[PDB]
Formats: structure tokens, C-alpha cells, sequence
């Protein structure tokens, strides 16, 4: 009965590295550098995932770009997380299979508290026993959870594809559960779980947009498309024109 | 416009 388990698993994107050097010392710079640059890589393949995901390609071309200037870092946040939890079991922040944070680098990367705060939402994948199948639905999912306070261009489309979204999460769960009473406290588990997201990625981006004025002071570069994703709607979201989605 | 052409790709 799921009808988008196999997409989700085929359009995956794999594994993207940063290509830091692991034997210089590790600078504040250095590490929010590296960070940069393995994003502006991931959002590369955020893009051909998003553009691969049935229905996405079918919104207009704007609300296509609107979603992913808005979910990006949401989307990897998620990411991170769950290779965090599957490759260190959320011990340390797994950004990239050559930039693991360790408690340290943590300290050094001047964001220490929003590390911590990732790994403790990593830890939440520890302990729901996240599969890979919930994981790859609620992925997909955290494209639909943000938009403009006054919405996109075709909202009821929009709509009618997160509900369908949020149904195959529904159904991966009843396909994998027990019973429908436990299948229903998953559901609400997982729907919270997503819901968490949206405190944490508000403080990210608050950081971000902090670095990126502070870029030249700080020898931090942004590459491209980063700069303009984050010069084009970071403000925007810092200055609530934008609303969350709950799941739950 | 980056973006905009991976979209467009
Ligand atoms: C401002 C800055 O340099 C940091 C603050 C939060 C950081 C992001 C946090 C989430 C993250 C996870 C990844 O796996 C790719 C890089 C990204 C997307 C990070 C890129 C650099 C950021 C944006």
C-alpha cells in the first residue's frame, strides 16, 4: 500500500564529502568554511532530489524555487542527523564522512550550542528506532513545511501534494506496524518529531544570517549559490514572512 | 539564477 517507498530510495542522494584536511589545525574559520562549501555541494543534490520527488516538478517553477530557498537547511539538518545516528549512533555530528564534529571541533566551530542541539535531535533517532523508510517519507515531507505568510502560487496544489506526502508516511508506518493503536502513536511520534525541527532550523538560520554578514571579518566564505539563497530569503524568514507547517 | 538553472536543467 505505500506507493512511493522504492521512488524515495531510488532518487536518494548519496553520500556528499567536504574535502577538509583533517591534519591542519582546526580554526572557527577553517570548520565554518568547510561547512559552507559541503553545503553548497548537498544543496546541488537537494536540488536534483527535490526535482526528482512525483509531483515537485509539477508546481510552478516560482514555488519550486520559494521551497527550496525555505527547506533547505531543514532538509539537511534532517540528513545530518539521521547519518549522525546511523554511522557514530548520534555520539558526534556526521556532516560528511571527512568532517565528523567531535565534541572539540564543536567548541572551535564558535556554534556550540547549536551543535549540541543537532546531536540532541539526533539522539531523538536513537531512541524512536528511526527506519530508513520513516526516514526517507519525513525527508521528503520537510519540503512542505514552510511557506510565505501569504502563501505560493498554486497553494491548493500544494495542499492536495503534502496531504499526500503526510499519507504515505501514514501508510509506511501501517505497512511496517502492529496494530492501528500503535501505528497511530508512531504517526504522532514521527509528526512531533518533524514538528521539533522548526525551533532548531529558526537558531540556524539566525546563525547563518550572522556569518554571512560577518563573512569578511570572520574569513568565512559562502560559496555562490549559498550567498544567494541566503541573501535572497534569510531576511525574509528572520523578519516572519514566512509560517511554519505543522504536522502535528 | 543558480538555482534557477539547476531548476530549469
Ligand atoms: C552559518 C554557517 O556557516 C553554518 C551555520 C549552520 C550550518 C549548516 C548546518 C547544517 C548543515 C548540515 C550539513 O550536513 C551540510 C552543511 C550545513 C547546511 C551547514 C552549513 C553551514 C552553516 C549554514
Amino acid at each position: 500500500i505505500p506507493i512511493f517507498l522504492s521512488v524515495l530510495q531510488s532518487i536518494e542522494p548519496e553520500v556528499v564529502y567536504a574535502g577538509y584536511d583533517n591534519t591542519q589545525p582546526d580554526t572557527s574559520a577553517s570548520l565554518l568554511t568547510s561547512l559552507n562549501e559541503l553545503g553548497e555541494r548537498q544543496l546541488v543534490r537537494v536540488v536534483k532530489w527535490a526535482k526528482a520527488l512525483p509531483g515537485f516538478r509539477n508546481l510552478h517553477v516560482d514555488d519550486q524555487m520559494t521551497l527550496i530557498q525555505y527547506s533547505w537547511m531543514g532538509v539537511m539538518v534532517f540528513a545530518m542527523g539521521w547519518r549522525s545516528y546511523k554511522n557514530v549512533n548520534s555520539r558526534m555530528l556526521y556532516f560528511a564522512p571527512d568532517l565528523v564534529f567531535n565534541e572539540q571541533r564543536m567548541q572551535k566551530s564558535t556554534m556550540y550550542n547549536l551543535c549540541v542541539r543537532m546531536r540532541h535531535l539526533s539522539q531523538e533517532f536513537v531512541w524512536l528506532q528511526v527506519t530508513q523508510e520513516e526516514f526517507l517519507c519525513m525527508k521528503a515531507l520537510l519540503l512542505f513545511s514552510i511557506i510565505p505568510v501569504e502563501g505560493l502560487k498554486n497553494q491548493k496544489y500544494f495542499d492536495e501534494l503534502r496531504m499526500n506526502y503526510i499519507k504515505e508516511l501514514d501508510r509506511v508506518i501501517s505497512f511496517q506496524g502492529k496494530n492501528p493503536t500503535s501505528s497511530s502513536q508512531r504517526f504522532y511520534q514521527l509528526t512531533k518529531l518533524l514538528d521539533s525541527l522548526q525551533p532548531i532550523v529558526r537558531k540556524l538560520h539566525q546563525f547563518t544570517f550572522d556569518l554571512f554578514v560577518q563573512s569578511q571579518s570572520l574569513s568565512v566564505e559562502f560559496p555562490e549559490m549559498m550567498s544567494e539563497i541566503i541573501s535572497a530569503q534569510v531576511p525574509k524568514i528572520l523578519a516572519g514572512m514566512v509560517k511554519p507547517l505543522l504536522f502535528h | 539564477a543558480l538555482l534557477r538553472y539547476l531548476l530549469d536543467k
